[PDB]
DNA sequence: GTGCCGAGGCCGCTCAATTGGTCGTAGACAGCTCTAGCACCGCTTAAACGCACGTACGCGCTGTCCCCCGCGTTTTAACCGCCAAGGGGATTACTCCCTAGTCTCCAGGCACGTGTCAGATATATACATCCGA
DNA sequence: TCGGATGTATATATCTGACACGTGCCTGGAGACTAGGGAGTAATCCCCTTGGCGGTTAAAACGCGGGGGACAGCGCGTACGTGCGTTTAAGCGGTGCTAGAGCTGTCTACGACCAATTGAGCGGCCTCGGCAC
């Protein structure tokens, strides 16, 4: 997108199979400002039980730099098998969730009976369902984008990464109280305003605002990071 | 005129913004009530209701039950530290008590 | 002549009644007691069934919480038997008889 | 009118079992009856006051709920 | 027959949002309605006292936010504040 | 070499401190503690003298009531010496735990 | 910044004596310090919230009174 | 016109009926405030104040002092069952505590 | 400065009526003012809740009487009710 | 496996929420001001701190026996299914009296100024009380 | 069971500062009206509360046997109160600076208020499957 958040000619919409390992687009095609604008002002893709992954990554992944296109979900499940990860039921048991055994129980858990029939036909038992497939086939949590199993795993991992980190910014002795309060005023919109030539930037929760110009403000209204607390005397 | 649009739909909620506004206006709380107060109150009420309902549904599922009864509500409230702190002096009818036996009384 | 230990059936009852939500007091005697007590404030009084039910629920919850506190007090004194002094201490510390 | 004895010893024992009590002394029942009588007296007095203020001869569930809430004993399930 | 309003339709809508298959009973609806009314009254009273303390005649979003911070414990207050701020921003935009 | 039996001076101090109304905590250390606690909530916070005095009075009254309940708990266990378990039991029964 | 030690053992002993305590264990002082810190944290947090809502930088006695009343500890003689 | 008479004077009260009425009207209590409510409220407040001040003055006289200090107020409050019940959750500044010692702790 | 009103002179008149010789200090006056304000707030709030429960928009002497009966315990309620009824009757007589 | 009663779904309709304009006042903002909170500084000195002793007390072990728990039997009344009368809760219409609202004004209450007398602070004394002898 | 010895209440001087009185002023409470709607008072409808009856059987009361736990000694170590000597910031009093709480003057935009419109939700009525048995 250009300065007015309109499609940028030429090539406003480029297929993903033509952008993999293409740094010449970053170099010779206007830099990173249009790319950041497109990231900020374009809706993402919703995860639906009948619309999981697009064909760009499923049929034509790394097509230009390889002898044949790859299959990203197939690679995910083959990697899960390569890593020797347990099945869907084992991880449901791990997170304290009920483990379905029949097609009816799997349909009740997934809230999609036809998907349960498809999974039963492909695998034969819920215990053999790969972790990625079962995680992305579960209905999404309210105000969330992962199923209960994926939410459990991700929350546990990030809680461990936060509490187990000695140099956590909120940990005492890492940052001073004034420095912590100054850091509390940061925002990715402010970073984009400071480090690029973009003057109109989405509002708070940059990961939610996607429609121009309803949720876009001027770059000057964003509070800046006050580094005066870092002065040593 | 233009087609009517509920304020809850504009705010993206499911709790009634208009009813909350009317209750605030007729509840003898202040001389005037702002236009953003009902939206905030409805959002907070919806969030709390969703939290407790989700916990109660999880408790009901743990008991192999299809419906939510007051026992599941009590189990959801008393097993959550923050909800228990909020509903500390509150008695839920037909809720029972949390199963807990002191260690010294065990054989 | 299978006789259980003097503590097995008590623990069984504790596990049984901590898993249910019923009312442990018979409804008719409690209703009669409520009417007799209310006779001291206003003669010729009528009671809704929901009012008596709410009174019974509140009384049962209050008594259960008081008994939990009394058990804590008794355990504090290195005992397992619930005694009236434990109830009195719990009521004092709670602020009722204080 | 001796209805405080309607709360029988097995009922008090059941209420204690729900509270996790394993052993009960023989003199606990009278104390529990007195405590219950005091609590009921307070709640019923408040409810009857609420009823008289409303100019009614019938004690409703709302009166009992308000009486309990006035004592910091909010009850959910009756309105 | 008079019309008695209650938060039953909205609680059912939220329940279907969370648990589409799980249903609810009548006593659970009564408890939900009582809980919603109690929380509403607590927050409104705290906001009214905040407005009276600062000598203001208007209850705004700031008073509600401060009341939520004062009453709701721990992370509940932060999450409720975030949800209310998002709702207010969305309403202001639309 | 005169010497008082253990316990007499304790009762004397009880009678002395139950008659006076003065604050029993030093003012400056309590002010420093209050400022240190309030630092976690705001920067460059200023305190009125009356605010610190009110905080001290409330804290002292709360601690005195807690110690009364703790003494009751210790006496219940056929003891005259208060222990942390008595404080924990009192705070549980009061509902502060 | 270790000001919790400013509440010395003699001060806690005096507070216990005012409460009618004859004998005090050696581990009581740490428990008392922790309880005092928790109580002060709650009251001061409420007071700071009240002050911040008023767009003020000075914590007044009336904010402390409102906080204590919120916890259910109404205090007479300070403010009104 | 006529010589203005305070509403407190008509009711024989030393507490302000007009100020109480103004506080009731501007206190966000109800949409309308009746004419007899301020008189009743002022009378109740005056009675409570008179009783607590009588008890405090009695306590001060027992202490052979003339002026009333918070210690006398605390003694008066805590030595009356009804006033103690009314002010159970109230802390009086500079009031101290009621002198009591447990019987077991007494030397014997 | 600005006028800050309080129940100080009225409390002094009541004290002089009760004890014609004794005085009062500033801290005791502050405590008495706080006590009067607290009791006023309690009774007014109870009367407001009573009026809201019965779907009435007016605070009358009956609401204040019921609030006094609910809050003041034992003989305090009876004596306060007697004093208030006497004052109301005297006021309405003139 | 049964079935049945309570949760779920569907249709009037009506009142409460929405939409479109105005008014005036509550709140936002800029500016001054002058309390009052904060930051050194020295001197007492009262209180905190460190320490040794011994003695009273907390804690563990042991034995009694009595009080409480478990179980069988009989009695009691709780519980449940109908039936009837009716007191009283709940709703509706009229109107009238009680309360909100407003202009005038004047006196009660608040801010300021002050002085003297209850009250805080030594001081020597007389007891009040406690601990071997 | 009495002498010393430690601590405390008491009556007596001696400053002292704050509480009560006096005065000026101002703003809000009272006097005298008008307008409108809240509710007080009848009247009516039906519903849910109370009283009654009888049959089942679940539960409470009573009694008997036994074991285990509450309570009273008894001992033993230990740790906490008491007193003394050393140290340390608490407190008091003055001094200086300026941050911000508070009051004043402008102004505008936002919520209360009113009128017209309509559809959201509440009550009534089926209908079937989740759960008590
Ligand atoms: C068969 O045993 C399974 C395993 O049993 C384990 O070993 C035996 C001998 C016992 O000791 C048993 O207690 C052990 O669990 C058992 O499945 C187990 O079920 C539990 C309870 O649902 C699972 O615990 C839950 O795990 C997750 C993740 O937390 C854990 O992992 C992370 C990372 O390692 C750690 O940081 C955590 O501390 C835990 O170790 C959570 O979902 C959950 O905690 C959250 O949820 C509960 C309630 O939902 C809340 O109370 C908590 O506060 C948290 O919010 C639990 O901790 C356990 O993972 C699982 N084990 C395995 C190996 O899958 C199974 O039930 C047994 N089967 C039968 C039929 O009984």
């Amino acid at each position: 997108l250009d300065n007015r958040y309109q499609p940028m000619e030429p090539n406003p919409r480029v297929p993903l199979s033509r952008v993999f390992f293409a740094s010449w687009r970053v170099v010779l095609e206007g830099g990173i400002d249009p790319i950041l604008r497109g990231l900020m002002a374009t809706p993402a893709k919703l995860n639906r039980q009948n619309q999981i992954a697009v064909d760009e990554i499923r049929e034509r992944l790394f097509e230009q730099v390889m002898r044949i296109g790859l299959d990203l979900p197939a690679l995910n499940m083959q990697r899960s098998r390569d890593h020797g990860l347990p099945g869907y039921n084992a991880w449901r048991r791990f997170c304290g969730l009920p483990q379905p055994e029949t097609v009816g129980q799997l349909g009740t858990v997934l809230r999609n009976l036809k998907l349960a029939r498809k999974l039963m036909e492909q695998y034969g038992t819920p215990n053999n369902i790969d972790i990625w497939m079962g995680g992305v086939s579960e209905p999404l949590k309210r105000k969330g984008r992962v199923g209960p199993l994926l939410a459990c795993i991700i929350g546990t991992q990030f809680r461990k990464l936060r509490d187990g980190d000695r140099f956590w910014w909120e940990n005492e002795g890492v940052f001073s109280m004034q420095q912590r309060q100054a850091l509390a005023q940061i925002s990715l919109p402010r970073i984009i305003c400071d480090n690029t030539g973009i003057t109109t930037v989405s509002k708070n929760n940059i990961f939610m605002s996607n429609s121009y110009p309803r949720d876009f403000v001027n770059c000057s209204t964003l509070p800046a990071l006050n580094l005066a607390s870092w002065r040593e005397a | 005129r233009a087609k009517a649009k509920t304020r809850s739909s504009r705010a993206g909620l499911q709790f009634p913004v208009g009813r909350v506004h009317r209750l605030l206006r007729k509840g003898n709380y202040a001389e005037r009530v702002g236009a953003g107060a009902p939206v905030y109150l409805a959002a907070v009420l919806e969030y709390l209701t969703a939290e407790i309902l989700e916990l109660a549904g999880n408790a009901a599922r743990d008991n192999k039950k299809t419906r939510i009864i007051p026992r599941h509500l009590q189990l959801a409230v008393r097993n959550d530290e923050e909800l228990n702190k909020l509903l500390g002096r509150v008695t839920i009818a037909q809720g029972g008590v949390l199963p807990n036996i002191q260690s010294v009384l065990l054989p | 002549p299978h006789r259980y230990r003097p503590g097995t059936v008590a623990l069984r009852e504790i596990r049984r009644y901590q898993k249910s939500t019923e009312l442990l007091i018979r409804k008719l005697p409690f209703q009669r007691l409520v009417r007799e007590i209310a006779q001291d404030f206003k003669t010729d009084l009528r009671f809704q069934s929901s009012a008596v039910m709410a009174l019974q629920e509140a009384s049962e919850a209050y008594l259960v919480a008081l008994f939990e506190d009394t058990n804590l007090c008794a355990i504090h004194a290195k005992r397992v038997t619930i005694m009236p002094k434990d109830i009195q201490l719990a009521r004092r510390i709670r602020g009722e008889r204080a | 009118r001796d209805n405080i004895q309607g709360i029988t010893k097995p009922a008090i024992r059941r209420l204690a079992r729900r509270g996790g009590v394993k052993r009960i002394s023989g003199l606990i029942y009278e104390e529990t009856r007195g405590v219950l009588k005091v609590f009921l007296e307070n709640v019923i007095r408040d409810a009857v006051t609420y009823t008289e203020h409303a100019k009614r001869k019938t004690v409703t569930a709302m009166d009992v709920v308000y009486a309990l809430k006035r004592q910091g004993r909010t009850l959910y399930g009756f309105g | 027959k008079t019309r008695k309003e209650s938060y039953a339709i909205y609680v059912y809508k939220v329940l279907k949002q969370v648990h589409p298959d799980t249903g609810i009973s009548s006593k659970a609806m009564s408890i939900m309605n009582s809980f919603v009314n109690d929380v509403f009254e607590r927050i409104a009273g705290e906001a009214s006292r905040l407005a009276h303390y600062n000598k203001r005649s208007t209850i705004t979003s700031r008073e509600i936010q401060t009341a939520v911070r004062l009453l709701l414990p721990g992370e509940l207050a932060k999450h409720a504040v975030s949800e209310g701020t998002k709702a207010v921003t969305k309403y202001t935009s639309a």
